[PDB]
């Protein structure tokens, strides 16, 4: 009855992703390399030139993706510009996979509600302004229906984003599993970094990349690989320039070599706090200075435990 | 599925395999293994036993099954279920087997939790009129080794029955360490089921039987493929699996289109094998970096 | 009030026992070669002759039989030549350890249901004529008593995998058994030292535990020679219309050295039906060469099995 | 109301074998004489409980316990037998073991009291009283292989009855003797509720057995002596019963044959006495019911050697039947 | 509405102290010798007189006390002597850690019941334990409304006793989580720990191993005492005050004897050892003990670590 | 409905050790002067903290928290104490630890957002111990504990929603300080993740002293006990271990805080236990030594008082090496 419920979404997410524009492809389906955001990465671009083909020419019925890399490569940014080569405005609903482990409410609803999420209006946007439940779904779902018979409401759908996917017990593969055989379901790209785990639930399976082998069969695996130095500075520069932070030349290839000893998404961390403390002392870009000001007060998480594990051997005798 | 071109098990009346009839190709023992159980199903001696099919994946272990049932009487039920489909968060183990037996009698359509009570209450004396009779199911599960005892025991209750359909089991594990207990048992089972019922083993493919079957689903998915493409192709099914060389069908069938040859060349089969992976190539690439992060 | 339920019994279970009558003993108490069905097995059927005379003279006040002896040697056809000698008509039911663990019924419900298999007049059928219930009925079969129009006879349960037993179960066929009542409770194990389900640090004999293991006494099985399975298979061509060769127990026999003695006589229906289809009438040689090698058992399959996939 | 009729429900199962000892076998200064009121050996640990029997007489038991260590097959429960006896013609005695209280049908609190009902005597047990008001049973199969239901508040009824009727004069109560068998079979939620219970007047003395030495306490994740919490250990009286010599063993195997009035040659004697130090002496007397038996069939009812080299081919112990299975599974581990 | 509950705190825990009288300290805070019947562990008393007038001058504002040292060495006769040096009878109430693993009582429910028997109040010392047991959340609720009346009033006083809490490393960590949140409220008792073992693992995480099984967040705020154990020149005189306390005469060839048997065992086991040594010196005709009684009981009865010992030994 | 008047329920002797740290310190280009309010060295650490404080105020610590790594005794939470008082005169700052948490009086969502809660004038929970249920007698009802429903927390959610554009209603974030992150397990660390994405949630700062653990819950190790999804947002401080001119200016604080007057040469004796044993003991023994001289009535520690209650009250080194020698001879036969 009400359709303004504008926007309920999980900005904070997808707010390190806000210059992927578009996959950058040419119009025989190959790979530029820089184009509409994304630099480099020519394999991984051109095989998800044609998962939207399979999708839009009807052939995705039951397969999914895995993009399997090293952490810091995009996977994040190659399953958002997927989104936009759909067009128009089709929902993307980023999650990860310990979200499930919640105490005040059941996995089944929030693997149920991320479904929802994906599927211009969402599902899960008239599900929140009907509030003020499974009880509800049952009107809701038909009022949609009545729409589509109707010849009005065009039903599309989306992408769905599972991150760290070897968190995900056996219990919630299987119920994505039955999701995957309906007609109007998403996309269900999932991502990991790993090679062969234990499904979580079973103690003694040891599986690939955490997934059981009854999903396993359904899914098109595409691999992304690191970065070099050269094509590392080019995606430092496009998020200095979307931020509005002036960076020098000099300064931009120390940072560019920090990201070569650590994840990428530690040198992209670093641009809001060095940019902040060369507001102190009264420039607009930073220096050289300040790069290396900021790498002597902040540390990533790998060589934080180093700090710790090699003096707890000295503080334990 | 993948499994849309077998219309029986291939055989003549004196029960030897001509390697190339109704779709099936290959498979030389199983197939003949199989025309005995379908004797003692028709004589009706079956009854306390099962199959079992031991084999590695992509080994025809559900087409055999499959043709089992159009071998039979023309119309025939068939469910084909995995083995941890049943660990769902909707139901629970007692229900979901529950609805495997109700489906392979359909009674399950008749169906749709006293409900269940009140149709075989219903069919109790309308099966002693004779207007529409009833027929047995060919039940199958996948990957049984991932079952626990709690349902294991249910299949012994269920197999009772007189209108229970005959189980097709599945696996392919060796020595596994029983779920939900503490000792070893051969494919997972306990060993009161493993002491009755029947064991057929099925081989792996050869180069020409792999071809044969690449031939046939490139005839039900439409594509006009080339000759050299074949020989390239197999040799992907002998050395990942066939699972992943029956996905390079499509995936090569939009990049002749997207280029307009309309014949899928050599070339773009040795394209998207190279951005389509595989698990033994991605399992092995994250191990050989992972080792190289923990060095230094 | 309802006294014609005459049969429920779960019949595949004692289908492959179609042939054994009796323990097959003279009347000195020795055990002959070949009577009855029973074949070899001399210290053993000697000493379930022992158990008989010991029921019937009342001095098995709270002891049960345990059958210990691997498998493929006789440890369910002992069992049924007791509930066989010891009167006619008198109830048995062979249950499996691994039965106690369902998702529906309680194991106080699947172990008490388990006696009243045993009890006859069973007390079993009289609790699905009508439908607690079960008290109804105590009075039912307390008129039937006392009226002398009816007996009270105890039977044989017999409980196969008992190593798969856990410790509440063992309790609840501990208190049940020290009636004047309660049926004779046979065990049946084919393991040496095991962990008592539910303790996980505790080893014992059997995998049962003590309290019910020093009154209990212990009947060995040995395994058969091949001149002695070439008489149980010849028996069981005999009692389902089965015609068969000399030359095929020849091969029989090999095949039950190798694997065990319960797989030999799975392969006698398929070879059977594989000679019906080529229009013979006795099993030849070419069918024993052939049915072992369509079919399998359980450890020849899963070594062809880790061996190929590795 | 008028339950003092329906006295006696009792396992007679359980306590048969022991049956043959009425008393403990003492002097008027406490000293053993070898051979006395069924007793035969162990001179050590017979007037260790001399001392025991003192502090209950005295009234110095309240706060502690006895254990019994020694091994299986020595008399264990005959020693904690003879302090039922010596205690008075009538105080009550309840062997239950370890493994006992792991019941599906009632918890581990419900069948913990119902031992320490049974050892509380009132004169004209306490248990006795409680399983009668409560409903109607003690009936033919049906009813053992069923079960009822203990309403809690009938046992407060009963308890604030025997508190109005024992200072009249007319009921007298006396504390019996409990036997708690194979202790390293109880956790720590079940030794919480001895150390609780033991805190009052009318609670009756706890006498326990084990076989073990340092091992983990059930429940927790720490090793101790017996499997007993350190709370409990520093209130014991430890007595150590020892096995037997080939003297004693002959002895006691020539009271059991009255028992079961059997006669055995004195060929046979020597013979069963060296089952019983190569087993245990719980399995040479339970070949002497199954080998009168054979000879009752033969006519002439005198075993010799003979019967008794018969039936111990016939029936295996429990310690030489376990390797006959490992020797046949070690051909099964070999491919 | 009653004050004449007299009859409670069970005395089977403190049967075996009843010679404990104080710290027995000078007027400078130096240990004597021998005093109030405590002998011997000089260093281990001088700093309970520390703790003892940190209580009264309002300094042990979220606080405890540790007490590490062997078994046998009388680190509960300690904690009953600052629970007399307060002043007139203030309560005390021993437990132990595996005393909150009742069956149908839930783990806070004895936890509860402990706190209250360490609260005291013509006016004569009951607890808060003491009305709970006359007037039977809401029954206890009830009783509160009673007593912050009196004191609205001026006439009832709250006292804070002494939770001795002994064997601490079977306390899982979501009691130490109670321990630490009722422990500095207002009135909360002195909590007095115990232990005797060194890296234990906190029950209820199985990988976060900590000193004597307490978590780190409660053990900054506790100061540690040691309990050194005896010498045999003082350990008869542990004997000595014993055997007056029940009217048993000894001789001087038995305490040496014994003395001998509490250095190879605990010290509890030599206090075990007189009861039963003196029923049996009774059937013998002697008022008086001899060396033979004591060394035919220490043959009889065995301690629990050396009757591990034999079926152990003869079992392999 | 008339609940201003009953704000007062904070807790004073906990973080009652704390109070000589009057903020940061920090002149106006960032640069500690190494004694400025109370707060002494650590000048690597203070420098980075001054950083938070800048992204706090812009608004760009929006989906982004705080981590402080380093070694016990080294100052953990004067850093994170002084980010409370240098943000604003008025902000609330609760330092509940990691094992706090797992109680048996609540779950672990009523003691979480029981924290989320007590730092958002009055904090927006203490509004929840007049108008939920009457309670604040004697020592029992202490013992004792009622529950705070869902149903009461969506009355007071929806009184002071309207209250915001009235004006006299203002916000303030505050601080939590989760210390001992490593006892969390994943079924709370998906409640962090849950309340972070609001928009009046606090700024979370947590502590841990440990390196490469493993992950309670589940069976992945990870760095310092967090999962690899929300190490990827944090910013980790450092502190570096105090030297032995450091803890002769930090005692001679406290001494100030406790009315002690002790010698120069109890001074340098007293951060030599300080230097060898720990930090968090030295301050300890400052009362009970103080105790000795008064009853000695000299009012003025000297260097026997130090090193009578040295000997006295032992220390957690000591106290459990001592235990592993008498298990050793234990052991011997
Ligand atoms: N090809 C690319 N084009 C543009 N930005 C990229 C590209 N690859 C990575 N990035 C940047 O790096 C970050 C990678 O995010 P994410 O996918 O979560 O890392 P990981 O690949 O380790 O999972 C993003 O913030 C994104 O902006
Ligand atoms: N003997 C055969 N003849 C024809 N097709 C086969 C044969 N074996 C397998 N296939 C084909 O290979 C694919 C594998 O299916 P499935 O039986 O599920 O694989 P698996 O052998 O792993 O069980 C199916 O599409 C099936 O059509
Ligand atoms: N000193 C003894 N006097 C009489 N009988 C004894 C003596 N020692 C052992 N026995 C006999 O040994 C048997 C062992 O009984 P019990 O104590 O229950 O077993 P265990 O010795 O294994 O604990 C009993 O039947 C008992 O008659
Ligand atoms: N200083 C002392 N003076 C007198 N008796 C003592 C002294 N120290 C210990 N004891 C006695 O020694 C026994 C040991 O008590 P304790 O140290 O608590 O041992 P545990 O901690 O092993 O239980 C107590 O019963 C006590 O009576
Ligand atoms: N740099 C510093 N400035 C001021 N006080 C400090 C400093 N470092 C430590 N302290 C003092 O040392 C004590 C340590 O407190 P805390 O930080 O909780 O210990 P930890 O370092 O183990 O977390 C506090 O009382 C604090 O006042």
């Amino acid at each position: 009855k009400i359709e303004e419920v504008k926007s309920t979404t999980k900005t904070q997410r997808i707010a390190s992703h806000s210059h992927v524009k578009g996959l950058g492809l040419d119009e025989s389906g190959l790979a530029k390399q820089a184009a509409s955001g994304l630099v480099g990465q020519e394999n991984a671009r051109e095989a998800c030139g044609v998962i939207v083909e399979l999708i839009k020419s009807k052939k995705m019925a039951g397969r999914a993706v895995l993009l399997a890399g090293p952490p810091g490569t995009g996977k994040t940014a190659l399953a958002l510009a997927i989104a936009q080569e759909l067009g128009s405005k089709v929902p993307f609903c980023p999650m990860v996979g310990s979200e499930v482990y919640s105490t005040e409410i059941k996995k089944t609803e929030v693997l149920m509600e991320n479904f929802r999420r994906a599927i211009d209006v969402t599902l899960h946007d008239l599900d929140v302004a009907n509030a003020r439940t499974d009880k509800l779904r049952g009107e809701i779902n038909k009022v949609v229906n009545k729409y589509i018979d109707q010849g009005i409401a065009e039903l599309v759908p989306g992408v769905l984003f599972v991150d760290e996917v070897h968190m995900l017990d056996i219990e919630c593969f299987t119920y994505l599993h039955r999701a995957l055989e309906s007609s109007i379901a998403p996309i269900v790209i999932f991502a990991s970094n790993r090679g062969n785990c234990v499904i979580r639930g079973t103690e003694d399976i040891t599986s690939p990349h955490g997934i059981p082998l009854d999903l396993l069969d359904r899914v098109m695996i595409i691999r992304t690989m690191l970065y070099t130095p050269q094509e590392m500075k080019q995606i430092i520069k496009i998020r200095a320039q979307t931020e509005g932070i002036n960076i020098s030349e000099e300064a931009l290839n120390h940072l560019g070599e920090i990201g070569t000893k650590t994840t990428l998404r530690y040198s992209v961390q670093l641009l809001t706090p060095a940019n902040l403390l060369a507001k102190i002392n009264g420039k607009d870009s930073i220096e050289k200075e300040h790069v290396e000001e900021i790498s002597e007060l902040f540390y990533d998480a790998k060589s934080s435990a180093k700090i710790l594990a090699d003096q707890q051997d000295k503080y334990m005798k | 599925g993948a499994h849309s071109h077998i219309r029986g098990l291939g055989l003549d009346d004196a029960l030897e395999p001509r390697q190339a009839s109704q779709g099936m190709v290959g498979q030389l023992a199983a197939r003949r293994a199989a025309g005995v159980v379908l004797e003692m199903i028709r004589e009706g001696k079956i009854a306390g036993r099962a199959v079992l099919i031991a084999g590695q994946p992509g080994t025809g272990k559900t087409a055999i099954a499959m043709g089992m049932a159009q071998a039979l009487g023309p119309d025939t039920p068939f469910t084909a279920i995995a083995g941890s489909e049943i660990f769902s968060l909707e139901m629970s183990k007692t229900e979901a087997l529950t609805q495997a037996f109700r489906r392979s009698i359909s009674l399950h359509e008749i169906d749709v939790s006293e409900v269940r009570e009140q149709i075989n209450a219903k069919v109790a004396e309308w099966r002693e009129e004779g207007k529409a009779e009833i027929i047995p199911g060919v039940l199958f599960i996948d990957e049984v080794h991932m079952l626990d005892i709690e349902s294991f025991s249910f299949l012994n209750r269920a197999l009772e029955s007189d209108m229970a359909p005959v189980l097709i089991m599945a696996t392919n594990r060796g020595i596994t360490r029983i779920r939900g207990t503490s000792y070893q048992s051969p494919h997972g089972i306990p060993i009161d089921l493993l002491d009755r019922l029947l064991i057929v083993s099925t081989t792996p493919y050869s180069e020409k039987d792999t071809k044969q079957i690449l031939r046939i689903r490139c005839e039900e998915e439409d594509v006009e493929m080339s000759e050299d493409a074949y020989t390239v192709l197999t040799r992907i099914g002998l050395e990942t699996s066939l699972r992943y060389a029956i996905q390079l069908i499509t995936a090569a069938s939009l990049v002749c289109r997207k280029r307009k040859g309309t014949e899928v060349q050599v070339d773009d089969i040795k394209r998207v094998y190279s951005l389509f992976l595989d698990e033994s190539r991605s399992t092995q690439y994250m191990k050989e970096y992972q080792d190289a992060f923990l060095f230094n």
